[PDB]
RNA sequence: CGCCGCAGGUGCAGAUCUUGGUGGUAGUAGCAAAUAUUCAAACGAGAACUUUGAAGGCCGAAGUGGAGAAGGGUUCCAUGU
């Protein structure tokens, strides 16, 4: 229903920024069930969070 | 369209086997009763032989879950019911001639099957019981058998709670205030379709309307007080618990998903006992109960002098008959009243046999 | 069970300590039992509680 | 009947004509909603996350000329809706555009 | 984790801890709440047992 | 600021306890004649004269 | 309550009301004059038709301002709106009076608008903030409306 | 309240009069500084604005990033309306 804290607490324990962490867009009820971390962490460790890679920035041009 | 009704031959035994095991339990706890003895250990021994006879039942098949309804639930002369001491607890010693009012409840594979009983305690031989004690629990005895003609398709659950009111005031006596019974079905205790006695404003304009169905379980129960029929809390530790599957909260304490954990899996949905742990079963219970993951079953103390009483029993409706599969040893011969019944209708019903 | 200021000025001031020891323990137990929920009953307490140590204290002052 | 679908190509450069650079690609996803509430018979156009994708492949100024879809005619008969008939669009990738008619596409 | 009198210091909330709850203390980090009342967190020593003191105390 | 002293904490320490709603119960007294807190305060429309 | 302009006959009449609601009263002081006299079915429908700007109201005392259209030529007239807000609210107030007659039990299908009055409720006040540091007025004009359907054919 | 006397803080259209309320203006001026949104879904009575996902963009490390000092004082965090 709504994912705010969810997102903050996933960025966190990802140790990434907000932008890099992708919730389930189908399994929204699971995740909004996890009100603290230990249930992030089992989200993420089970795949319905997951750490987006880095958006390429190719130094090959330069090179 | 999954639902065990008790349609079937197999389910019709062990069904005649549940009021049977309670029956034989309600009968080896009332030789058992007697004067100065510890209260927490007839629970102990209340669970005891139900966990082996239990066990040593069906030895061919082994797979299905069956145990405890609800809990060996014990009040003596001051409380309404819903009370099940701990260890910890100061034990209550049965004296001399009291009156005690015991609850139970078996479970064999989530079909339910609820006794509970009022006595008295120590009677002799050749002795007249009399006072307003000998009034409330022989009233309550005519509501059962009452409750036992009356139980059919047809009959409305406001007709049920008139008639015990009617009785009620023929015995000077009143209900203890706002009690419901339950219409049963496999693997539940809270349905839906439930009975009301003795209800006011809020109980009235909030309770269902609904018609007795054909095939279903009834655990009838009747509280009736000699007094005001008014309950409230003395700060006594609220001990019987049980989950609600429906919501659903993350719990964050280690010992409360550890207490949760092992609540599911042994007293999944039916009201339990913090006797069956208890040093993590109490701090546990807190964190739960809190976000109302349990309901909880408090203790209901009446006024000091007061006496309550009680009867409950399940029975079985088929279209031909009901059948009262538990019942408790009340004989009048050995228990008077100094009033008597006056109106015409419970007449009727008294006589009229099933 | 209530205590008057009439009865206690005949003890001697080795159990009229005692008395407010045990007065000030049954007030402790009383603001847990406030905190932890309680009953109304426990709550009521508290007050008749503090009035017995005011009386306690008094004469003995 | 009223389940059927077919396949178009819309020419978004000449419906897309004339309007201002930070509108563009707006514009063209509610001129391909106007091009299938229009061949087809019903309000409630849904389209596809794909189809926004192509329309959008080039930035916000520079839509594509043309675009190749398959507008489906689906029964709503999910829901109690007010509306038992609605239209699915989907994007087809194509290479080149020339001598495409309107085809009926089986199921 | 007690409420106690911003007028007392840790040694003195050692000392009441330890007295009139009959156990041995490690030590006392004290903090003052918004509210304005001193909070005290009373670290029990590793041969004693919160949850069982919790229990006698009556806060379990 | 984080950096406060004792006695400026005990101040906003009050201000916080009485910027309370009147108990509801407090309508049923007899002869009540209040309906509201009056004197409640909001962080961001009026600030504290320290 | 006193309703004015009371019916004629309160057994094939059938009344609803709402005060301090938060519409503009000069858009639903038009509203509830071209709703006037309307038939209930074709009343309804054509509120619905406001809403989706196929229908509008004609401005006729309260049109400063206000623009031409073409459907302003059905209602002998030159400027009209569609007022959104206008037309939900008259038609949740239509439905709360269509209610009301089957509730005395009195048929819908023949009900006609009889009477229909729309009153200035008490403003709301709130604050706008003008150049040289002052303070502006920035006031709402609720409405209480009232209506009474006649079962008539 | 009438009648005989007594005593006045005794009569309003104005004072750019004091206080309060209300109009026309007027459904009007206006809600135009800093490039930009779109598609689907979920909750929900209700979605241009909430949330999730997909896309297109912007800040571009002297930031629309991460932390503090004054100042504020609970605005912090959950849950609900
Ligand atoms: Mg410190
Ligand atoms: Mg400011
Ligand atoms: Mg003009
Ligand atoms: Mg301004
Ligand atoms: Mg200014
Ligand atoms: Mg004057
Ligand atoms: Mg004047
Ligand atoms: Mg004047
Ligand atoms: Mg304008
Ligand atoms: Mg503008
Ligand atoms: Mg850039
Ligand atoms: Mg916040």
């Amino acid at each position: 229903s709504m994912l705010r804290l969810q997102k903050r607490l996933a960025s966190s324990v990802l140790r990434c920024g907000k932008k890099k962490v992708w919730l389930d867009p189908n399994e929204t009820n699971e995740i909004a069930n996890a009100n603290s971390r230990q249930q992030i962490r089992k989200l993420i460790k089970d795949g319905l969070i997951i750490r987006k890679p880095v958006t390429v920035h190719s130094r090959a041009r330069c090179r | 369209q999954q639902e065990q009704t008790i349609a079937e031959d197999l389910v019709v035994t062990k069904y005649k086997m549940g009021g049977d095991i309670a029956n034989r339990v309600l009968r080896s706890l009332v030789e058992a009763s007697s004067s100065g003895v510890s209260v927490l250990s007839l629970c102990e021994k209340g669970d005891a032989m139900i966990m082996e006879e239990t066990g040593k039942i069906f030895k061919k098949e082994k797979e299905m879950k069956k145990g405890i309804a609800f809990p060996t639930s014990i009040s003596v002369n001051n409380c309404v019911c819903h009370f099940s001491p701990l260890k910890s607890d100061q034990d209550y010693i049965l004296k001399e001639g009291d009156l005690v009012k015991i609850d139970l409840g078996v479970h064999v594979d989530g079909f339910i099957a609820n006794v509970a009983h009022t006595f008295v305690v120590d009677v002799a031989q050749g002795t007249q019981v009399t006072g307003r004690k000998a009034d409330v629990i022989k009233a309550a005895h005519l509501c059962a058998e009452a409750a036992l003609r009356l139980v059919k398709p047809g009959n409305q659950n406001t007709q049920v709670t008139e008639a015990w009111n009617k009785v009620a005031h023929s015995f000077n006596c009143t209900p203890i205030e706002g009690m419901l019974s339950h219409q049963l079905k496999q693997h539940v205790i809270d349905g839906e379709k439930t009975i009301i006695q003795n209800p006011t404003d809020q109980q009235k304009k909030d309770h269902e309307k609904a018609e007795f169905e054909v095939h279903e379980v009834y655990a009838v129960d009747v509280l009736v007080s000699s007094g005001e029929g008014k309950a409230k809390d003395a700060g006594q530790r609220t001990t019987i618990y049980k989950r609600d599957p429906s919501k659903q909260y993350g719990l964050k304490m280690k010992t409360s998903r550890a207490f949760f954990s092992e609540v599911e899996r042994r007293f999944d949905a039916m009201p339990f006992t913090l006797r069956a742990f208890e040093k993590k079963a109490r701090m546990g219970v807190v964190e739960c109960a809190k976000h109302e993951l349990l309901q909880p079953f408090n203790v209901l103390y009446e006024k000091e002098g007061e006496f309550v009483a009680q009867f409950k029993f399940t029975v079985l409706l088929m279209p031909n008959g009901p059948m009262r599969i538990t019942s408790g040893p009340f004989e009048p011969d050995l228990y008077k009243s100094e009033m008597e019944v006056q109106d015409a209708e419970l007449k009727a019903l008294l006589q009229s046999s099933a | 069970a209530k205590i008057k200021a009439r009865d206690l000025r005949g003890k001697k001031k080795e159990e009229l300590l005692k008395q407010l020891d045990d007065l000030k323990v049954e007030l402790s137990q009383l603001r847990v039992a406030k905190v932890t929920g309680g009953a109304a009953s426990k709550l009521s307490k508290i007050r008749v509680v503090r009035k017995s140590i005011a009386r306690v204290l008094t004469v003995i002052n | 009947n009223e389940v059927v679908t077919r396949e178009y190509t819309i020419n978004i450069h000449k419906r897309i004509h004339g309007v201002g650079f930070k509108k563009r690609a707006p514009r063209a996803l509610k001129e391909i909603r106007k091009f299938a509430m229009k061949e087809m018979g019903t309000p409630d156009v849904r389209i596809d996350t794909r189809l926004n994708k192509a329309v959008w492949a080039k930035g916000i100024r520079n839509v594509p000329y043309r675009i190749r879809v398959r507008l489906s005619r689906k029964r709503n008969e999910d829901e109690d809706s007010p509306n038992k008939l609605y239209t699915l669009v989907t994007y087809v990738p194509v290479t080149t555009f020339k001598n495409l008619q309107t085809v009926n596409v089986d199921e | 984790v007690f409420i106690v009198d911003v007028k007392a210091n840790k040694h003195q909330i050692k000392q009441a801890v330890k007295k009139l709850y009959d156990i041995d203390v490690a030590k006392v980090n004290t903090l003052i709440r918004p509210d304005g009342e001193k909070k005290a967190y009373v670290r029990l020593a590793p041969d004693y047992d919160a949850l069982d003191v919790a229990n006698k105390i009556g806060i379990i | 600021s984080s950096h406060k002293t004792f006695r400026i904490k005990r101040f906003l320490a009050k201000k916080q306890k009485q910027n309370r709603p009147i108990p509801q119960w407090i309508r049923m007294k007899t002869g009540n004649k209040i309906r509201y807190n009056s004197k409640r305060r909001h962080w961001r429309r009026t600030k504290l004269g320290l | 309550v006193r309703y004015s302009l009371d019916p004629e006959n309160p057994t094939k009449s059938c009344k609803s009301r709402g005060s301090n609601l938060r519409v503009h009263f000069k858009n639903t002081r038009e509203t509830a004059q071209a709703i006037k006299g309307m038939h209930i079915r074709k009343a309804t429908k054509y509120l619905k038709d406001v809403t989706l700007q196929k229908q509008c109201v004609p401005f006729r005392r309260y049109n400063g301002g206000v623009g031409r259209c073409a459907q302003a030529k059905q209602w002998g007239w030159t400027q009209g709106r569609w007022p959104k807000k206008s037309a939900e609210f008259l038609l949740h107030m239509l439905k709360n009076a269509e209610s009301n007659a089957e509730l005395k039990g009195l048929d819908v299908d023949s009900l006609v608008i009889e009477h229909i009055q729309v009153n200035k409720a008490p403003k709301m006040r709130r604050r706008t903030y003008r150049a040289h540091g002052r303070i502006n007025p920035y006031m709402s004009s609720p409405c209480h409306i009232e209506m009474i359907l006649t079962e008539k054919e």
